[PDB]
């Protein structure tokens, strides 16, 4: 579906990716990176995550129909990293 | 217009 980028990401000492997140189901809009902060792992990243990037997968798992909150606590979810790095499949817009 | 800061 579209032209997809696939982006993997280690968290900073804060465990922070240096992104921000709008929109998901209850915000009836979809997952956008809204700003990337100068030198966290978001902006060195190679590919790089951009700001108006739809997120589409989230360590695979769709999150279409999902809300704000459970978009956040999906990026949290460390766990959920292989291997330690955040997966991200996204749509540049 | 929810934003947060990851």
């Amino acid at each position: 579906h579209d032209n997809l980028v696939l982006i993997r990401m280690k968290p900073d000492e804060n465990g922070r990716f240096g992104f921000n997140v709008k929109g998901g189901y209850d915000q009836k809009m979809p997952v956008i990176v809204s700003r990337v902060a100068p030198g966290t792992p978001a902006d060195l990243c190679v590919p790089r995550l951009n700001e108006g990037d739809q997120v589409v997968l989230i360590n695979g798992r769709d999150i279409a129909e999902h809300t704000h909150d459970q978009v956040v606590l999906f990026i949290k979810a460390s766990c959920e990293r292989h291997s330690g790095e955040l997966m991200l499949l996204v749509r540049p817009n | 217009g929810r934003e947060t800061e990851v």
